[PDB]
Parts: structure tokens; sequence; C-alpha cells
RNA sequence: UACUCGAGUGGCGAACGGGUGAGUAACACGUGGGUGAUCUGCCCUGCACUUUGGGAUAAGCCUGGGAAACUGGGUCUAAUACCGAAUACACCCUGCUGGUCGCAUGGCCUGGUAGGGGAAAGCUUUUGCGGUGUGGGAUGGGCCCGCGGCCUAUCAGCUUGUUGGUGGGGUGAUGGCCUACCAAGGCGACGACGGGUAGCCGGCCUGAGAGGGUGACCGGCCACACUGGGACUGAGAUACGGCCCAGACUCC
């Protein structure tokens, strides 16, 4: 009873991660940029809809998109502190 | 230092971390042994050098000096080192 | 810690008979003491005081007793004057008391805690005992051959024996079948009254 | 090296003992991954109660039970099933069934009558 | 004699187990993921094996300081202790050369090809354990992310490795993590930087409910060992009965 060499391990997926979209509104830096993204919620308490936006840094390698334009942003593995986001498309551009 | 255990621990703690900082001393002296070669700019002794450096760490990784993965980045460097340069 | 003094006085304080052969009650029907014969002022309070007092020195129980047999009627799912009226007759020392087995309820709550009696071949001594449904109580030679025992069980010509209480036979065991209903216990009092009290 | 542990739960004077599978660093009544079984003492019956297939999947990926649990896996036929050798064969005993409450009553009745 | 074993070399255990809440307004905690960027003795299961030569020393003996712990000098000894050489092409690197995916670099196909290099210890005769490199389990871990969870403008601007990028160093790991050269910025009234308080959660109390207080025991994480710094060990270190240095206290 000889056994292979070889034994296959168990395929995990490969998982998802998370995706938004958002504007540039800065680009003065060489492929880095500023995109805002807009969030809805409800108040634990009160139960208002309050909007508020978050500052993220993404990156690029081109620097391709102009100000004031919607781009797609996607999850990427860290590159500079607190700059842990990245580049996939630019959608519209004016 | 309290009981007979902990004593003959340190004794032995100390004696084989002689030996220790002893190959340590070796591997980085092989390490900068190979920094000074580059800073020159040799090319065969540095071959031979590197190809002693290569032996020395890999033994290193063996006895457990090392990590095997440190020394088989180390040598990845030094492959990128010279082929750079 | 049970309880010492006069029988007779909670009755003549509180306006109602309660042995039923309380001679002295009906010879002197006001209230004891030196101006019972003053006019006391009426009052809810004063009312379900009455109420609570009675039922509770009527059946001898103790106070912390009474008050998580409260607890348990209301957390129960039925009606909470039933369900305490229910799991308060199912104590032991009134079942048997209404058995006719014993002639009052002190001694009948004497001669449990001192344990005369069989619980399913296994001696129990313990006054507030839970009695449930569909239980059997036997009756030891030791108790049989007692005098007093032999007394009551030969002039037991009290009260008819309730519906879900029954004796079988001359060893004096009683059974219990389903759950009585207020109405058909009958009992003296009311018990809207305690509750609303005990909720206040 | 993860051992099948017996945690001490129940009461001083009749222990009540579970059977667990968990790290061998873990605490006695602490971090736990599964429960597979349990032990009573105070029953003389010594009522014995175990996951068959949990047990096997667990033997066959590699736990190392200590003695008390091997002697638990020899009684109820577990170990020997594992390994094969006799086959598989039950030694527990059950608890004496409780005679029906109905069928005393039923006899006490006629007996009354 | 080794049945037995003082002390001494040699392996393993010794970061386990057990206590506490000063420091923290922070990924530290829960919650849900990523790791194409990660490591992993002791266990199980497969693959090829497991040659040779040599020096040294504890111990023991002689001896000096000295009540003391401990320490200097001379002689001397074995091992799985230490060190060369025998291969290894399932391992790691560099140059040339194909298919898929997208998560962007680039990953995977153990893609293919040229060159270079990579180690071992025996005892026992009994329910046997060990030594090297590689594939898979299971636990053990390491880094990061969206949401959540005190008060306070009688705290309005803060920062110079601070922000972004290029060459090197580095670790196991991607990384201003560090260094050298370029550009001047990033965060800010959707409350920065400041000041005060406090370990966190599953829970407990109260309350129909929303809501409010609290962190007893037990259960899961974070941090600490007189105070403040530093480093070696190891697969694993805030190393509470491990080590070096600076201060206060106590004892012979
Ligand atoms: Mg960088
Ligand atoms: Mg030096
Ligand atoms: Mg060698
Ligand atoms: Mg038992
Ligand atoms: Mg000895
Ligand atoms: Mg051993
Ligand atoms: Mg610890
Ligand atoms: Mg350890
Ligand atoms: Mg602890
Ligand atoms: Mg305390
Ligand atoms: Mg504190
Ligand atoms: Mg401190
Ligand atoms: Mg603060
Ligand atoms: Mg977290
Ligand atoms: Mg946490
Ligand atoms: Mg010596
Ligand atoms: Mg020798
Ligand atoms: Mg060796
Ligand atoms: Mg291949
Ligand atoms: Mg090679
Ligand atoms: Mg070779
Ligand atoms: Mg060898
Ligand atoms: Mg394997
Ligand atoms: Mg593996
Ligand atoms: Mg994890
Ligand atoms: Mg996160
Ligand atoms: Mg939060
Ligand atoms: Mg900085
Ligand atoms: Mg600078
Ligand atoms: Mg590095
Ligand atoms: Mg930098
Ligand atoms: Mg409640
Ligand atoms: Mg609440
Ligand atoms: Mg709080
Ligand atoms: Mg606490
Ligand atoms: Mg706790
Ligand atoms: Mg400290
Ligand atoms: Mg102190
Ligand atoms: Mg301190
Ligand atoms: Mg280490
Ligand atoms: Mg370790
Ligand atoms: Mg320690």
């Amino acid at each position: 009873q000889k056994g292979p060499k070889y034994t296959p391990a168990a395929e995990k997926p490969r998982g998802r991660r998370k995706t938004a979209i958002g504007y540039v509104v800065s680009d003065k830096m060489q492929k880095t940029i500023v995109v805002e993204l807009e969030d809805r919620k409800s108040h634990p308490l009160y139960g208002k809809i309050i909007r508020t936006t978050k500052k993220v840094k993404a990156h690029d390698e081109n620097g391709e998109a102009g100000i004031g334009d919607r781009v797609s942003l996607m999850e990427t593995r860290p590159l500079s502190a607190t700059k842990r986001w990245r580049l996939v498309e630019i959608l519209e551009k004016a | 230092a309290n009981i007979k255990s902990q004593i003959k621990r340190i004794r032995t703690n100390e004696r084989r971390r002689l030996r220790n900082q002893s190959v340590k001393s070796s591997l980085r002296t092989a390490i900068r042994g190979f920094r000074e070669a580059v800073d020159a700019g040799d090319k065969d002794k540095a071959s031979e050098l590197l190809h002693a450096t290569s032996r020395k760490l890999d033994k290193a990784a063996s006895k457990g000096v090392i990590h095997p993965n440190q020394a088989a980045n180390k040598k990845s460097a030094l492959a990128l080192a010279l082929n750079k340069l | 810690a049970r309880y010492t003094g006069p029988a007779t006085r909670k009755s003549r304080r509180l306006g109602v008979d309660l042995v039923g052969g309380d001679q002295s009650f009906e010879k002197r029907p006001y209230p004891p003491g030196q101006h019972g014969r003053a006019r006391i002022k009426e009052s809810e309070y004063r009312q379900q005081l009455q109420e609570k007092q009675k039922a509770r020195f009527s059946y001898g129980v103790m106070e912390k007793q009474f008050r998580r047999y409260y607890e348990e009627a209301n957390r129960q799912p039925g009606k909470t004057g039933d369900n305490l009226l229910r799991i308060l007759e199912s104590r032991l020392d009134n079942v048997v008391y209404r058995a006719g087995l014993a002639r009052t309820r002190r001694m009948a709550r004497q001669l449990v805690s001192h344990g005369h009696f069989l619980v399913n071949g296994v001696k129990v001594d313990i006054p507030s005992y839970r009695v449930s449904q569909y239980d059997i109580i036997d009756v030891k030679e030791k108790s049989l051959n007692t005098l007093p025992f032999q007394i009551a069980r030969e002039t037991a010509g009290e009260r008819p024996i309730p519906s879900w209480l029954q004796v079988v036979g001359e060893r004096q065991r009683i059974l219990v079948h389903q759950l009585p209903e207020r109405a058909q216990i009958d009992v003296p009092l009311t018990e809207q009254l305690i509750v609303e009290l005990y909720s206040k | 090296a993860v051992k099948i542990k017996l945690t001490r739960l129940g009461k001083i004077r009749n222990p009540q003992y579970r059977i667990i599978v968990a790290d061998a660093r873990t605490r006695r009544d602490g971090r736990a991954i599964e429960v597979i079984g349990r032990y009573h003492p105070k029953e003389e019956p010594s009522l014995i109660q175990i996951d068959s297939e949990r047990a096997q999947y667990w033997l066959g990926v590699g736990a190392q039970p200590t003695e008390p649990v091997l002697a638990l896996l020899k009684i109820t036929g577990d170990w020997q099933k594992f390994k094969g050798l006799p086959g598989a064969e039950g030694t527990l005993k059950v608890k004496e069934p409780k005679p029906s409450k109905l069928d005393l009553f039923n006899a006490a009745l006629a007996e009354a009558e």
C-alpha cells in the first residue's frame, strides 16, 4: 500500500471584498487621489435620516482622474499608512 | 535564582548563549563581508564569497540559528544585488 | 415557627368564626378588648387587610410561604385567584383535613410534620408538602393503631369530602384526580380582593 | 494536542461530568469546541451516553483521549469499534425502567376494591 | 551488580498554571471579511533516506582567597555535546521561454528550460523510541479593514518623517518601518489638536416597552509584576519565582 506523493488540499473559494463608488475632489498629489463616500443611517434614538460623508485614500498608477469626476473603487492590501483603497475604473468625467 | 532547576537552567542558558553569540557573529561576518565586497564591486571574488555566504546561511537555517525563510529571503536579496550590480 | 397563642382571639378580632365550633365567638360577637364596641372608620385598606388576615391565619400558613404562593399563582397561565386557591388547597394538611382524617388544622399540621403517613411508599415529613394532581397518600400501621387516628377514622362525620378528594377504604387512602374549580371549592371569603391588595 | 476532558459540573454530593473535546491548554470548565457525552456516577446504573459518530471522527482526526475517557470508550464500544479487533459490542447497562404510575394506580385501586 | 542513586555533563518541561486593574478615548473589544502578503516543536498521515573523520571539557584529583556565597591556578575524562567532508534535484535563488485569472502589482498551472547551492544519532532488546528535506489535516498563532459603543470651546487651527512618490536596508510577512533624493502638503465646524473620567464584552439590577445604573461569581479578550530603560535565548517573551543597567527600601 503505497500512497501518492502529492495530496491536494481543499480549494477554498476566494472571498468577496468591499466595493464602492464615489467622487474625486482633488488630485494634486502623484498617483494618489481623494474620493468621498456617502452613507445614510437612521439615528438609533430619534430615527432621523442623517447623511454622512467619508474621506478615503485610493491607489492609482497613472493619475487619469480629473477633478469633479465619478469613479468606481475597490479594496486592496496595504501600501501606505491610512492609504488602503484602490482604483478599478473611471465612470464619469466632466 | 532560588532553586536548583532554575539555577541550572541559568547556567545552561549563559553557556549556550555564548555559543549562540559566536555563531551569530559568524553569520554577521559573512553578511558584512558580502557588504564590502559589493561596495568594492568585485565579480568573481563576490561569486565565491556569496557561495560561501549561501552555504553558511543554509547551514545556520539547518541547525536552527536562523529562520529558513529568513535565509531564503537573504539569499534572494544577495541575488538581486549581484544581478542589479 | 408555628403559632402558640389563642385561636379564638383571631376570630373575635376579625369578626367571623374560623373553626366553626367556637362558642365564645357567638357568645360575644363584638370585637374583644376594652373598646371593641367603638365604631371603626370603613376603608378599602381595612377591608383588604381583614380578608388577607382571615385567609392566612385560618390556613395557618406563614407569610413568605403565602407570598411566593401568590407569586407562583400570578406567574401561572391560569387566573391568579384560581391558581392561588388551588395551590393553597394542595397543601397536605388541608388535603387530609378535607378528607376528614383530621379535626383541626393545627393537629393535622403536627401529624404531617411528625410524619405518620407514607407518600408513595416513602416516609415524608413536611407540613407544607406539595401535593400534585394524580398522587397517592398512604398510612402507616403506627398511625392506624394510634388512638386519635382511630377516633378520627371511626368518627369522620364532618363536612362531605370534596370532589377532588375521596377515600377508598378503611386504610384512609386519599387520591386527587383533576384540578379543582373555584365554584366547586366554594371556599369562604373572596380572592379578588386579596389579589388586588397584593398587586397594590 | 487535543484531548478529551471531563468537566466538573453539577453538585458536590453527586458530581455531574460532561465529555468534551478541547485543547490541552484550555481550562477544566472553560473553552470547549464540542460537547459529545456525559457521565453520571451517582446513579448506580452509571448512565453512559456518547455520540458515536463524533467520537469516531475525533479519534480518526487524531485525538488522544486520557485513561478515563478511554475506559468510557471501551464501556460504550467506541474504542474497540475503531480498533476493529474484537468488533462492536455494547457493555453499557440501561437504567431499570420505572414502573408506570398509571399501572401502579390501577393495581392499588384493584387491591382497594 | 545496575536493582538504586548524591553531585556533574546531556535532552524535555520551565511563555504552562495563578493574581490584579495604576497606565489606555486606542483596532484595544464585539461584530463580518481579507491575507495573490503569513509562520507554526510536540500529533496524524504519505514520499527519499539516515556515509565518514577529528579536537575540546565538565566530572574526578592537586591548590589559593575566605566565616560566608562564590571565585583564581595545575592535572584529567565520556556521551544523542561541538566541528570538516558523502549525496539530496519533492527545496531556495538568478538568466531565457507558454496557458488562466482578474484583486492591481502580479498569482496559479508542483507550467517549461540554463546555471548555482542546500543536512543526519543512535539506545533498547520491549506494547519501542529517535535523526534530515518536502505534500495535506487540526489546533496554535501574526497584519489589516466597514459598523458600534463617556463628558468637555470658560480647548480654533495642528504637523516637518508631517504628507505623496522614487534607490537601498530590514523583518516571516505588505508596509515613512529606517535611511538618501524629489513635490508641499494631509487632517480641520459632518468637531482636529487640547482638558477631566474610566479596562472591554456574554451578563446582573430596575423597568410591560423604549429607557436608566452597574461589570459581584462564572465565561472570552486587553495590559502589569518596586519604579524607569536595554538585550540574548528559543517555534514561540510585558520573559511575575530568566538576564544587563539606573534610582528608594531592607538584611547579614
Ligand atoms: Mg513604501
Ligand atoms: Mg561588535
Ligand atoms: Mg556541515
Ligand atoms: Mg454513576
Ligand atoms: Mg543524581
Ligand atoms: Mg525525552
Ligand atoms: Mg503567561
Ligand atoms: Mg515553551
Ligand atoms: Mg489570567
Ligand atoms: Mg482588588
Ligand atoms: Mg485605574
Ligand atoms: Mg508604570
Ligand atoms: Mg485624550
Ligand atoms: Mg478586532
Ligand atoms: Mg478584542
Ligand atoms: Mg568545570
Ligand atoms: Mg570521547
Ligand atoms: Mg548534535
Ligand atoms: Mg512543478
Ligand atoms: Mg543550486
Ligand atoms: Mg551539497
Ligand atoms: Mg552527523
Ligand atoms: Mg505533511
Ligand atoms: Mg502544513
Ligand atoms: Mg484567525
Ligand atoms: Mg476592520
Ligand atoms: Mg465602535
Ligand atoms: Mg509620520
Ligand atoms: Mg527627510
Ligand atoms: Mg524588509
Ligand atoms: Mg521613507
Ligand atoms: Mg423583569
Ligand atoms: Mg435596556
Ligand atoms: Mg459603563
Ligand atoms: Mg471588573
Ligand atoms: Mg471573567
Ligand atoms: Mg515591569
Ligand atoms: Mg509593592
Ligand atoms: Mg512601575
Ligand atoms: Mg528566535
Ligand atoms: Mg515553543
Ligand atoms: Mg518563566
